[PDB]
Formats: C-alpha cells, structure tokens, sequence
C-alpha cells in the first residue's frame, strides 16, 4: 500500500473538494447511489482518515 | 488557486510596486500549473481518443 503524502498539506485536500464537487455533480445529473452516504461523509466533518479509499468510492460510481 | 501562505507573503509585502510584482508572479505560477495540467490532460484524452469510433458504434448498438 502506497500513501506517500508531502509534508505540507495546503493545496493537497483542494483536489479532494474539487473531486467531491465532481462526484456529487455526476450523481446529481446521473444519481447511482443513494445520497445518505454523502450525508454521513463530509470532507469537512473529519470523520474521514482515510482520504486515498475516499477517492477510491468515489471513483467507483463511475 | 495560491497557497494560504502565497497569500500572507503578499500581505507581508509592504510596498506597492514589490506585492504588486509578487501577486504577478504567483498568477504566472498559476497559469503554467494551469496550462501544464490541460496539456497533459488533452495529452491523455488524445491517447483515449485512439480508441476507435468502431467503439462508439458498438455501443451505439449496445
């Protein structure tokens, strides 16, 4: 498992909002899964320590 | 699409003509990151792209 992650986080997590952006536009215009789980899962609620298998979700309604 | 501390240097920057240079460079740095990641991405669809429009037939017929 490959994580590598530069030591300063600054504009890291702005390719993760503008793919969250991304993901709930598709799924607004073409919905394939319930929206519950973007509820539950905010980028900014925290909740989420593993950013790599969020892009991995995300990447899988596609 | 500057960094936070982009934007703090800039204000460190007490002359008007030495932030007003810096706000120039940090757009210039902005704009090849920005044309960099379009050319890559044209780059990229382009080798999609040699996917055939035999493709888009058959999933016409799909």
């Amino acid at each position: 498992v490959v994580h590598e992650d530069f030591q300063v986080t600054e504009e890291v997590k702005a390719l993760t909002a503008e793919i969250v952006k991304t993901i709930r536009d598709i799924i607004a215009l073409n919905p394939l899964y319930r929206e519950s789980v973007l509820q539950m899962m905010q980028a900014g609620q925290r909740v989420v320590d593993n950013p790599i298998y969020l892009s991995d979700m995300g990447a899988a309604l596609t | 699409g500057a960094e936070s501390h982009e934007l703090q240097d800039v204000l460190e920057e007490t002359n008007i003509p030495k932030r007003l240079y810096k706000a120039l460079s940090l757009l210039k740095k902005e704009f090849e990151l920005s044309k960099l990641q379009q050319r890559l991405g044209r780059e990229v669809e382009e080798k999609i792209k040699q996917t055939h429009r035999k493709f888009l037939l058959q999933e016409q017929l799909k």
